[PDB]
Formats: C-alpha cells, structure tokens, sequence
C-alpha cells in the first residue's frame, strides 16, 4: 500500500482544474481506511502512477532461500524416528474413526450449519483423515528413499 | 592407583592387590604410615570393597568398548569361574551396573542387544547423516587454500 502525492491546494480539486493538470497520468483509489482518507486524498493529488524499473537479474536475487537444500534433500533421521512419527499418526487416525461410520452412512444434509451439529461436519473425520494419510505417506517416502540412495553412492 | 583405573585397559585383581598393598599401607600422609580407608588396619574393612569394584569395573569397559567377548577370557580377568560370575551376574544387572548377558556354554556375552532388525536400522541411518555434514565442511577450508592470494 504505497500513494505518491505532489500535493497541490483544494482549489484546485473542486475546479476540476486538477485532472487537467495530471495528464499523463491512469491514477486509481484504495482505501485503506474509509470515507476520512478518501477525501483527505482528493484534497491532495490522489494516486498518481507508479510505476517499477525491474528486471530477471533483480528478480534472480529474491528468488533464493538456501543452496543448504544440498545436505537437505540427502538427510533422513534416525529409525527410530521413522517408527516415532508412523506410530503417532495411526494412534491418532484411531480417534477420529469412529465420527467416520456415522458421516459415510448419513450426510445427506449440505447446508453447513446444520451438517455441523448432526453428523460433527465441523472438525469433520473426513478432511482429517485423509489429511493424516497424505503426510504419513510423503514423509516415509522421502525418508526411506533418501536412505538407500545414500548407500549405494557412498559405498 | 588413579592412573591405573582411569586409563581404561584391561586388568586383574591377582597383580593389583599385590603391588598397591606395598604402596598404599606404606604411605606417610602428614608423616605417618596410617592413612585408612584401603591401607592399614581399619583401612582392611574398606579393601575388601574394592576387590568387588575392579570386576565391576573390568565387565563395564569390555562392555562399552566390545561387542562380543567370549566368557573364559572374561573369567581370567575377574578372577572368577563361571558358576562364581553368573550368580553376580544376576545382581549387576538389576542395579543396572552394567548391560550384559552371560551363557552356561560359555561361548559369548553379547554386550550389545541382541542381533534384532532394529539395531542393524538405526546404525544405518546415522553412518549416511555424519558423512554428508564432513564433506560439506572441508570443501569449504579447501576453496581457501587453492586460491589463495593468487601467487601460486
């Protein structure tokens, strides 16, 4: 949220002098903060184009985060962190599973307030369940896989 | 004696008694030969202790340093037979002095937990996460020293 102002007196606004005097110019309106700013701004010079010099080598530099993702993409953990996470995500899929029985076999409501309260559409069995299934997959893909590729380059 | 037991090599307690004996009850402290405690006289009823503490000690770092260890070069050592061992055996463990588990065969203490896929597991991941922090580390000190001031 940036404005350019060069600011010239309310004379000129309620002329209408003023929109002579910006040609050249698009402009535009935001309001951060209602009806006070928009007639502060119009008192003012209101938007005036902005504009920005860029280019690839400028937008190369902020692209980056880490050259760190080198060790990164290579590292797993130990085992017994692999059975850690595996297991605290099965005992956690357990809770939820009973909620699940009644949602497969009813839910014909589609109005969301009321599905909350009846079948518990709101922290809803499903969204989560397979929210737990998808993390416990990608993580012990990565993990296992990492690990066997390392052994075979290093040897 | 202190250098003896903390350099962590393997002994008996045949050699030890013999030598510190001549050492320790002759020892003048402020002047005189009584010290106690594992020298003189009084000093006897604490000896007695440390006979017990060189096999607790001797079982602990072939425990540490070892994985596998036959039982009849583990008896030579404490100055035990095998009858005598397996009953200290028992205790040891319960006080969690030690880690170890002894056979009647004497074919093997296993000092590690038994060869379970488990282990093996661990010891894998870990070998491939300590190689990959080194070879970071070292091609960093190396870009110094190739190019240097440039007068090579």
């Amino acid at each position: 949220v940036i404005d350019a102002f060069r600011l010239i007196n309310a004379n000129m606004m309620v002329l209408g002098h003023e929109p002579r005097q910006t040609t050249s110019n698009l402009g535009h309106l935001n309001k951060p903060s209602i009806q006070a700013l928009i007639h502060g701004l119009n008192r003012h010079y209101y938007s005036i184009t902005i504009n920005y010099r860029k280019n690839e080598l400028e937008q190369k530099m902020l692209l980056n985060l880490h050259k760190k993702s080198w060790m990164e993409g290579l590292t797993l953990q130990d085992y017994s962190e692999h059975c850690k996470h595996n297991e605290s995500v099965v005992k956690e899929m357990l809770e939820l599973a009973k909620n699940y029985n009644k949602a497969v076999e009813e839910e014909d409501k589609m109005t969301p307030e009321q599905l909350a309260i009846k079948n518990v559409g709101k922290q809803d069995p499903k969204r989560h369940l397979e929210e737990h299934v998808d993390v416990l997959m990608t993580s012990n893909i990565v993990q296992c896989l990492a690990a066997m590729l390392d052994t075979v380059v290093f040897k | 004696l202190l250098k003896l037991f903390t350099t962590m090599e393997l002994m008996r307690w045949s050699t030890l008694v013999e030598d510190y004996g001549v050492e320790l009850r002759k020892g003048s402290s402020e002047t005189p030969a009584t010290d106690v405690f594992s020298s003189t006289e009084e000093g006897e009823k604490r000896w007695k202790d440390l006979k017990n503490r060189v096999v607790e000690h001797n079982i602990r770092i072939m425990a540490k340093y070892y994985t596998r260890i036959t039982m009849k070069r583990m008896a030579q050592l404490l100055d035990l037979s095998v009858d005598e061992s397996e009953a200290f055996l028992s205790n040891l463990v319960v006080n969690k002095t030690i880690f170890a588990k002894v056979d009647r065969l004497a074919g093997v203490i296993n000092f590690q937990r038994p060869k379970d896929p488990n282990n093996l597991l661990n010891d894998w991941s870990q070998k491939l996460n300590s190689l990959m922090s080194l070879v970071n580390k070292t091609t960093h000190l190396i870009a110094k020293e190739e190019m240097i001031h440039n007068l090579q």
